[PDB]
C-alpha cells in the first residue's frame, strides 16, 4: 500500500586527492531511480530505473543544477563542519543527508524526513512537524541557528508536501508495473546435520520486493527470538531481495519448529516446516 | 566513528553446477565508505565485478552489491576479499553453497 | 524529484 521517495547524499573529503566527491542517489521505496556522482567523466543526473527515463530535457537539467550546486555547498559545509570540531585539515570525513516523503494507499503525505550525520553520527534532523529541528550537540547547534536564520525548515516543509509528494506520486503512476507490484518471497526449508545430535534448520526466503520481510522460527508455537540465526536482507541484484533465519535443533526435534513469513506480497502470513 | 563491515556471499541464483549465475559480495554496515572488495576464483581476483552505487541505510552505514556472471562447478571455489580501516588484514569469506 | 538547495551547514 504504502510508498516512500528517498534522497540520500554523501560528501566525502580527501585531503590531497582534490575536493570532496559529492554522490546523491534516489529511491522510490527499494528502488534505485537516479544517480549523480561528481567523480564522473561528465557529471549530471542520470537515469537508474526504466520508467524515469521518459522525462525531459527540462527534468534532467534541472536534476543535474540542483545536484552541481549541491556539490560546491557541500563541500563549504565540510569545510564548516571540520571547523565546528576543531579538526586537522589532514583528516577525512563524510557527511550524509537523507530525506524525502512517506505517503500512504491514498498518496496523501503521512509523513516528512530530513536527517543528516556527520562520519556515521546523527549531527541534525528535521522533527516532524517539519518546522523545527533537533541538534545533536554544539556544532550541530551552529547549524540548526544558520539553517533557522535562512528559514530552511520552511523551505523544506514546502518540498516535503508539495513536489516531493507530487511527483512520488507521478514516478508510481509511471513505473506502476514494478513500482506497485510486491513479489512474495519463495520460501523453503533446508536441514544440516551438525552432529549426530544437532541439526540447522534454515527457513529461507527468496525473491521477494520490497525488502521488507520478517522471518521469525517457533519451537512449540514460542517465539525462539534469542536463539534464532537472523541474516540481513540481501539483494540478489535482480530488484529482488534474499534473507534466512537459521535455529540449532535437536535430531529428531524438527518437526516441533515452524518458520513463519509475514510479507506485504503475503495475504496472510505463511508457517513452514521442514519437509523430509 | 568507525563502522568494519559485514559480509555475505552468495548466489543470485540457487546454484546449479554447469548453470550461468551470478555471484554476489554484499557488503554492508561499514563506515567510512572506502572499501575494497575483490571476488575470487581459486584464489584469483576476478576482473570484471561490477557494483552498485554508494547508498547507505538509515543508521548512514554504507552498503555496496558487487557481482560478476559466472558459472558454478563441482570444482571451482568462490570467495569475496575484503580491506577495510577497520580490518588489520582483509577478511575472506568463502562462498559456501547453503549460505 | 530533488529536494531544495539551501544553507551551507
Amino acid at each position: 500500500g504504502s510508498h516512500s521517495m528517498r534522497y540520500f547524499y554523501t560528501a566525502m573529503s580527501r585531503p590531497g586527492r582534490g575536493e570532496p566527491r559529492f554522490i546523491a542517489v534516489g529511491y522510490v521505496d527499494d528502488t534505485q531511480f537516479v544517480r549523480f556522482d561528481s567523480d564522473a567523466a561528465s557529471p549530471r543526473m542520470a537515469p537508474r530505473a526504466p520508467w524515469i527515463e521518459q522525462e525531459g530535457p527540462e527534468y534532467w537539467d534541472r536534476e543535474t543544477q540542483i545536484s552541481k550546486t549541491n556539490t560546491q555547498t557541500y563541500r563549504e559545509s565540510l569545510r564548516n563542519l571540520r571547523g565546528y570540531y576543531n579538526q586537522s585539515e589532514a583528516g577525512s570525513h563524510t557527511l550524509q543527508r537523507m530525506y524525502g516523503c512517506d505517503v500512504g494507499p491514498d498518496g496523501r503525505l503521512l509523513r516528512g524526513h530530513d536527517q543528516s550525520a556527520y562520519d556515521g553520527k546523527d549531527y541534525i534532523a528535521l522533527n516532524e512537524d517539519l518546522s523545527s529541528w533537533t541538534a545533536a550537540d554544539t556544532a550541530a547547534q551552529i547549524t540548526q541557528r544558520k539553517w533557522e536564520a535562512a528559514r530552511e525548515a520552511e523551505q523544506w516543509r514546502a518540498y516535503l508536501e508539495g513536489l516531493c509528494v507530487e511527483w512520488l506520486r507521478r514516478y508510481l503512476e509511471n513505473g506502476k508495473e514494478t513500482l506497485q507490484r510486491a513479489d512474495p518471497p519463495k520460501t523453503h526449508v533446508t536441514h544440516h546435520p551438525i552432529s549426530d545430535h544437532e541439526a540447522t534448520l534454515r527457513c529461507w526466503a527468496l525473491g521477494f520486493y520490497p525488502a521488507e520481510i520478517t522471518l521469525t522460527w517457533q519451537r512449540d508455537g514460542e517465539d525462539q527470538t534469542q536463539d534464532t540465526e537472523l541474516v540481513e536482507t540481501r539483494p540478489a541484484g535482480d530488484r529482488t531481495f534474499q534473507k534466512w533465519a537459521a535455529v540449532v535443533v535437536p535430531s529428531g526435534e524438527e518437526q516441533r519448529y515452524t518458520c513463519h513469513v509475514q510479507h506485504e506480497g503475503l495475504p496472510k502470513p505463511l508457517t513452514l516446516r521442514w519437509e523430509p | 566513528i568507525q563502522r568494519t563491515p559485514k559480509i555475505q556471499v552468495y548466489s543470485r541464483h540457487p546454484a546449479e553446477n554447469g548453470k550461468s549465475n551470478f555471484l554476489n559480495c554484499y557488503v554492508s554496515g561499514f563506515h567510512p565508505s572506502d572499501i575494497e572488495v575483490d571476488l575470487l576464483k581459486n584464489g584469483e581476483r576476478i576482473e570484471k565485478v561490477e557494483h552498485s552505487d554508494l547508498s547507505f541505510s538509515k543508521d548512514w552505514s554504507f552498503y555496496l552489491l558487487y557481482y560478476t556472471e559466472f558459472t558454478p562447478t563441482e570444482k571451482d571455489e568462490y570467495a569475496c576479499r575484503v580491506n577495510h580501516v577497520t580490518l588489520s588484514q582483509p577478511k575472506i569469506v568463502k562462498w559456501d553453497r547453503d549460505m | 524529484i530533488l529536494g531544495p538547495p539551501g544553507s551551507v551547514y
